[PDB]
């Protein structure tokens, strides 16, 4: 049996001392056979919870694992800061075992627009026959962020990248980058470029732009 | 008190094999088994199987069937995991994990630092380092912000540093991207102050060990 495990929701925001509830659904009956993980960046998982509520050595007592049928829930009774990670749920019932698609519990705090900086392609890589476009979206929060990239008006798709940051240590706020790649002649064959950022922090979204030559 | 150490990062070709060990300490080894599961780059986690150190007997994941070889040294305590015809999306941190016998339900209580295996047909290149300068469109009242763009090199990883880890504040070095071509980019940025520009140099300091390219990039207003 291929068991799908689903997570809902697949992320929320949460402060120190919050009651905190992650659900995880199987698509088939799997008893009780049913366990939980942390994972936070950079590091293997963690047992919290084995057989859906059984607490593992060690883990302390404010996480719960509790079943209703295909249903699956861990509860995190006060939130504390070594708390904020990424959540999976994972059966056991069938082979292949197989895990849910994880619930990443981040730092809640207010909203905070993203600040907005374009870079044109150096001189440097103009002459090596590419042109990469860069676009900037500095310490915003929530993470949810739309980047479009506009050349001459036209909606680019397909030839950008994007990354973004782990939650900042001092300031709990994300940034993100995106590239914009293009070939040198077809870097040439426009004047204006823009990346419009879109995010709940802005009451309308923010573009930043230049014309390639100024 | 159980840990398990994992061997080092791997670059390998497509069709090649990789054995990644498992070195086990602070519990009986013989009376324990051992699974591996895998996490592809920004992706969740996928079980490859499971091995009982006591009789050796294996189960693995049928879509790597075939594929898959787990063995274990009960005299060392080490387990190993063998996974031949590489493919591209093979590339993935393998995780070795301690697995309790005889419970009703099976889970994964102590877990390995994590392997990298990276699978690529690429060659091993180093970076361009190009500044993302800054200019009246990267400042925002009073701030500035600067930058370096490292492109087209391969295997990971990068270092970036900023004038030789003296400037840590207000940087932000971004997780690497793997392009159409095969090899990486990222960018590292910091935001300063505007009216430091002329006054200050900064300097983005580039290592990429494997190719033993090492680039410090100064970036100057434009």
């Amino acid at each position: 049996d291929d068991i799908v495990m689903t997570q809902s929701p697949s992320s929320l925001s949460a402060s120190v001392g919050d009651r905190v509830t992650i659900s995880c659904r199987a698509s088939q009956s799997i008893s009780s056979y049913l366990n939980w993980y942390q994972q936070k960046p950079g590091k293997a998982p963690k047992l919290l919870i084995y057989a859906a509520s059984s607490l593992q050595s060690g883990v302390p007592s404010r996480f719960s694992g509790s079943a209703s049928g295909t249903d699956f829930t861990l509860t995190i009774s006060s939130l504390q800061p070594e708390d904020f990670a990424t959540y999976y749920c994972q059966q056991s019932y069938s082979a292949p075992f197989t895990f849910g698609p994880g619930t990443k519990v981040d730092i809640e705090r207010t909203v905070a627009a993203p600040s907005v900086f374009i870079f044109p392609p150096s001189d440097e890589q103009l002459k090596s026959g590419t042109a990469s476009v860069v676009c900037l979206l500095n310490n915003f929060y929530p993470r949810e962020a739309k980047v479009q990239w506009k050349v001459d008006n036209a909606l680019q798709s397909g030839n950008s990248q994007e990354s973004v940051t782990e939650q900042d240590s001092k300031d709990s706020t994300y940034s993100l980058s995106s590239t914009l790649t293009l070939s040198k002649a077809d870097y040439e064959k426009h004047k204006v470029y823009a990346c419009e950022v879109t995010h709940q922090g802005l009451s309308s979204p923010v573009t930043k732009s230049f014309n390639r030559g100024e | 008190q159980v840990q398990l150490v994992q061997s080092g990062a791997e670059v390998k070709r497509p069709g090649a094999s990789v054995k990644v060990s498992c070195k086990a300490s602070g519990y009986t080894f013989i009376s324990y088994g051992i699974s591996w599961v895998r996490q592809a780059p920004g992706q969740g986690l996928e079980w490859m199987g499971w091995i009982s150190a006591y009789n050796g007997n294996t189960n693995y994941a049928q879509n790597l069937q075939g594929r898959v070889t787990m063995t274990t040294d009960t005299s060392t305590s080490t387990a190993y995991m063998e996974l031949r015809s590489l493919r591209s999306d093979d590339t993935a941190v393998y995780y070795c994990a301690r697995v309790i016998p005889g419970t009703a339900v099976d889970y994964f209580d102590y877990w390995g630092q994590g392997t990298l295996v990276t699978v690529s047909s690429a060659s091993t290149k180093g970076p361009s380092v190009f500044p993302l300068a800054p200019s009246s469109k990267s400042t925002s009242g009073g701030t500035a912000a600067l930058g370096c763009l490292v492109k087209d090199y391969f295997p990971e990883p990068v270092t970036v540093s900023w004038n030789s880890g003296a400037l840590t504040s207000g940087v932000h070095t971004f997780p690497a991207v793997l392009q159409s071509s095969g090899l990486y980019s990222l960018s590292s940025v910091v935001t300063v102050p505007s009216s430091s520009l002329g006054t200050q140099t900064y300097i983005c300091n580039v290592n990429h060990k494997p190719s033993n390219t090492k680039v410090d990039k100064r970036v100057e207003p434009k």
